[PDB]
RNA sequence: AUUGUUGAUUUUGUGGGUGGUGGUGCAUGUGAUGCCCGUUCUGGCGCGCGCUACACUGA
């Protein structure tokens, strides 16, 4: 009667980097919702954190979540490459003067 | 017959449009509006949210145009937010457009009476109770109160007795405008209702209850 | 347990339904056994949780508000237990002093002539100096 | 001192009277602690007179009084942490009463009452109540909290817990109440108690310091008179009245069986079936919510509908080009 | 034990209408 | 929701049925009859569906 | 007036006119 | 004995759209609506504000009243039947323009702000929410019968027609179907605007009624008929 | 004390009454009338072509 699953239940919602991420979404595209986190950046962060991209955001265990937070907050420490991370009015006035000059000729 | 405040025996259906926001202001006197006059109402120091005489106009259009009023079983009263009580003749055919209505009310508030050539609209002396029928049920429209079927409510009501409703013409406010006059407050629907809808609902129920058709 | 829909009254229900509902009310008896030791046999699922309703009248304002949650829709997925477990009478008093919102102290317009009873108005009948 | 320092006579007198309001309160409680059985009549003349004065100050200086009241509640708590009941004195019982006089008890939240009501409830639950003095002290507390809720009529679980053990304390167990935890089995009343004489139910405060059977019975009658009041005012309204009263029915049933001549439990008892008979104990229905309407979103539009500069610069070049080309041709 | 489980539930927790005659906002 | 897929073809969904709002723990095809599918849910009703 | 204010305060009106529910923000968290 | 729903949190019922044809609903068509604009800026023409312009156009100013459709929309959209998500409204302008009204719209209460909305709609062909997550008023393609439900009952509000109880009429009507009422927002005219679509015409009251009253009187029967309350 | 030298005119603390060179009508100005509730400057496109999208026959 007493069965307790070690990994834990499915998390419908999670809080990462002061952002709410839906559990139903995949890990990469759920992390994309964080500002400053793009598709490729989230994919790379998951690859560094060693999290299977096929999992759902809710499926993530705890230690993977702290690992993702740590990679994101200190990208250089884990070798994330650096590359990854009036005059016009004067022209307009000249144009208006020229247009007035043409109107003068015609 | 045209029901009038003097008659107290006939069973009728009185509607009191409480907290009606009708006022005149001169920079010339003109009915105040939430949109036409915004700065002016700021100068008077009031909120522009509760500056809406259109609510009182829409209620009158639906009340006067209802089949019951055509049957001579309804008379309306307006309790202005300032405490000015106005009696509306059931026979009146108020202007349909609002601008012509605003011109009519501003004539009313100064001349204190509109006459045709019976006063179609006449300012009267408060309290409302003196004018209401001697035997009458008083209720208010409350969202928090229990919901009731208007057809059943009027049916279980007596025959010699009449029904008063104090519909709140304010945009927003506490439903305590008519608390001291009234004996109970009743809810009419689970969803919050506009003033025009509420009196139209309570109008439709009376017509089914009394077989006005 | 928090609510039995069969006992709710609908304004559209017919007079016979009203009569049927009334009879159902008269015959109800709480089946929860407090002495049964088997949790699978206590018939609790057929009972109702009147006790949590009474807690909505608890003297402490914040405990009453928590109890009121059962009257509100169950939007929250779960409640963090760790934020409610280790509370004491001392913590409640300390939390009361360190209140974010500060209010004005009120006074009683009703007047009592004597605080204690004798051995016009007495605040504590049954107690004497 | 009040007359010599009215606000008008000089600047700063409001603050001086403000501090004197706090100082006066500490005097009212201080005198009650001092022994006064010798001259109870004289003490009764001064103590209530000072309270009447304190009420006038509170009308003008409630804020200064409120701060002193909250400090004392902290002081009682602090002394209770180290000494438990030994800290508690008659001054605290008087103090809790004055607060009811001067402040509105029937508020959901109050600066002074809510700490007081939490602190009072702590005593009714934490204190051991293993002596007649200790029970008499608790009997006063039940009366104070009952008067606090004389209008609000809120539910205090500690009062239920207090009544159970005190009723069971004087019957010691009968082996039928194992769920109630007693703190002293040597306070049981003897079987020879008459329970027909007219014994005063009032508890004088000066008697507590002195604190045998007659005192035990008088304390018991006071507790039950509070129990009768709580049933008829507070518990009857609660949906769980049957659950709240069920342990108390058994305890009061024991009193009648053990003492047939004793009438107070029977009057409380006979009242109780009368309430349970009338009250309809139906399943509760709390999750019935009003239907939620479809959303409502306001329209986006322009008030005066019309069917950065680098774009405008390019726009003007197009017209100037067209004129030039026609001119050149 | 409180600190250990206090850490876990942080990720579990999730931080964070016209009616009647209300007129749409003015501007 | 009870979902029916073609074996070895995860992409296409032949049939999707919403048995109940409560969890559906058991979904078993009838052995003798291929057309009918059985579903048992926490609703405590074991509906017998047909594809 | 005093009677009405007492009834309002009895029902949760808190004078600084907030409500009791307002005081219940952050109370249990810390 | 029946087990309760898993989630009892009240949910807003679905907003009806012309795409969905299965659900039973209330369609109300405000035929012969007078909505037309003109450069002065563009202004929704009125019978009172602009009398010369409509004379220049040669069109009669008796039939130049958009305030009727304003009044009919407020009573329809504020009705409880709309709140239950069982009513969707269409408007057929006299010029031949069909407008689909989202049940979720909150049209301005004052007529002056209503007129500014219609010129936006009649030119931009749509109106978007302030938060911009749906279209509240979109001009759609004629005829109306295409947008109506596949099983639907059509009728017009004719004074001359036999008087019926809106309550009895909806109750005797089937359950998979739905009902259209072609209300004439015109002040005066022959009740043949919707003859080609409808199958019959019914009267609701022996006395003459305003358009706002006629539609409000019809829906209140539907609410009591469907127990909307 | 205070003014701008002046002399109790003010200032400070504590209470505290006031809608009033207010309007608008009514009754032979008057009415314990009904009814409600400023000052001076400083600024103010129409008609036409072509292409891309609005996804699962897809990314």
């Amino acid at each position: 009667s007493l069965v307790v699953q070690e990994q834990g239940s499915f998390q419908h919602i999670l809080r990462l980097l002061n952002t709410n991420v839906d559990g139903n979404i995949k890990i990469v595209y759920a992390l994309t919702t964080i500002k400053g986190v793009g598709r490729r950046y989230s994919n790379l962060v998951c690859k560094k954190a060693d999290v299977d991209l096929h999992k759902r955001a809710g499926e993530l265990t705890q230690e993977e979540l702290e690992r993702i937070v740590q990679i994101m907050q200190n990208p250089t420490h884990y070798k994330i490459p650096a590359w990854f991370l009036t005059l016009a009015n004067n022209v307009e006035s000249k144009l208006r003067d020229d247009l007035e000059r043409l109107k003068k000729i015609r | 017959p045209v029901l009038t405040s003097k008659d107290k025996i006939t069973k009728r259906m009185i509607v009191v449009l409480a907290m009606a926001s009708l006022e005149t202001h001169k920079i010339k006197y003109v009915l105040l509006n939430c949109d036409d006059h915004q700065g002016l109402l700021k100068k008077m120091g009031r909120d522009i949210s509760e500056a809406r005489p259109d609510i009182t106009h829409q209620c009158l259009l639906t009340l006067l145009d209802s089949p019951i009023n055509k049957a001579g079983k309804l008379q309306v009263y307006i309790q202005t937010s300032r405490g000015i009580l106005i009696e509306v003749n059931p026979t009146v055919r108020i202007p349909r457009t609002f601008k012509r209505f605003s011109g009519l009310m501003v004539q009313l508030l100064h001349k204190l009476s509109i006459r045709s050539v019976e006063k179609l609209l006449k300012v009267i002396k408060n309290p409302i109770t003196d004018h209401l029928p001697t035997k009458c049920r008083k209720v208010t429209l409350s969202f928090d109160a229990p919901v009731i079927r208007v057809q059943d409510y009027i049916e279980k009501l007596d025959d010699d007795e009449s029904i008063c409703v104090f519909v709140g013409a304010m945009a927003r406010g506490k439903d305590n405008f008519a608390d001291e006059y009234v004996d109970e407050k009743v809810g009419l629907s689970n969803y919050p209702l506009s003033a025009s809808v509420a009196c139209s609902k309570f109008c439709h129920g009376a017509e089914d209850a009394w077989n006005i058709l | 347990m928090l609510h039995n829909p069969a006992f709710i009254s609908n304004p559209f229900q017919t007079p016979d339904q009203v009569a049927n509902l009334k009879t159902l009310k008269e015959n109800y008896v709480d089946p929860f056994d407090v002495h049964e030791s088997d949790p699978e046999l206590t018939h609790a699922l057929d009972s109702s949780l009147w006790e949590l309703a009474s807690l909505m009248e608890h003297y402490h304002p914040n405990v009453a508000t928590l109890a009121k949650i059962f009257a509100q829709p169950f939007k929250k997925l779960s409640y963090n237990m760790e934020d409610f477990l280790d509370w004491n009478y001392d913590s409640l008093l300390n939390a009361e002093s360190s209140r974010k919102l500060k209010t004005l102290p009120t006074l009683e317009f009703e007047a009592f002539t004597n605080v204690f009873d004798n051995e016009g108005n007495v605040y504590l009948p049954g107690v004497a100096w | 001192i009040i007359k010599a320092y009215q606000p008008k006579l000089a600047e700063g007198n409001k603050e001086k009277l403000g501090k004197f309001t706090a100082v006066l309160l500490r005097h009212i409680i201080f005198l009650s602690n001092q022994n006064y059985l010798k001259n109870v009549q004289s003490f009764k003349r001064t103590q209530n007179a000072l309270i009447s004065i304190l009420k006038s100050l509170s009308e003008k200086y409630n804020r200064e009084l409120s701060e002193e009241c909250r400090d004392y509640i902290n002081e009682m708590q602090a002394r209770y942490k180290k000494n438990h009941f030994d800290a508690l004195s008659n001054g605290d019982l008087v103090f809790f009463s004055i607060i009811g006089i001067l402040f509105s008890t029937s508020d959901q939240y109050h600066l002074v009452i809510t700490p007081a009501l939490i602190l009072m409830s702590q005593f009714l639950e934490q204190i051991k109540f293993n002596s007649l003095k200790r029970i008499a002290f608790g009997a006063v507390l039940v009366r104070i909290v009952s008067q606090y809720q004389r209008i609000s009529k809120r539910y205090i679980p500690e009062v239920v817990y207090f009544f159970q053990k005190i009723l069971l304390t004087f019957i010691v167990k009968p082996l039928d109440f194992e769920n109630i935890r007693l703190d002293s089995y040597e306070l049981g009343l003897p079987l020879d108690v008459d329970f027909t004489k007219k014994r005063s139910t009032i508890i004088p405060l000066h008697t507590l310091s002195t604190m045998p059977v007659d005192q035990c019975v008088s304390v018991l009658l006071n507790v039950m008179e509070s129990l009768d009041a709580t049933i008829s005012t507070v518990w009857k309204s609660l949906p769980a009245f049957n659950e709240i009263i069920l342990p108390i029915q058994q305890l009061l049933s024991a009193y009648t069986s053990k003492y047939s001549d004793f009438e107070k439990p029977r009057n409380i008892l006979n009242k109780v079936e009368k309430l349970t008979k009338f009250t309809e104990h139906i399943p509760l229905a709390l999750q019935n919510h009003k239907p939620v309407s479809i959303p409502t979103h306001a329209p986006k539009y322009e008030e005066n509908f019309n069917p950065k500069m680098k774009a405008q610069l390019k726009k003007e070049r197009k017209f100037t080009m067209k004129e030039i080309r026609k001119d050149a041709k | 034990d409180k600190k250990a489980r206090r850490r876990t539930l942080r990720f579990y927790t999730s931080k964070i209408r016209f009616k009647g005659d209300d007129d749409i906002p003015y501007k | 929701l009870v979902s029916v897929y073609d074996s070895y073809n995860p992409r296409t969904i032949l049939l999707s049925i919403n048995a109940s709002t409560h969890p559906t723990h058991v979904t078993k095809f009838h052995t003798q009859d291929n057309k009918i599918l059985a579903t048992a849910s926490d609703d405590r009703v074991t509906r017998l569906w047909d594809i | 007036e005093l009677e009405q204010q007492r009834l309002d305060r009895m029902n949760g009106m808190i004078e600084l006119e907030r409500g009791v529910e307002d005081l219940d923000d952050g109370f249990w968290e810390n």
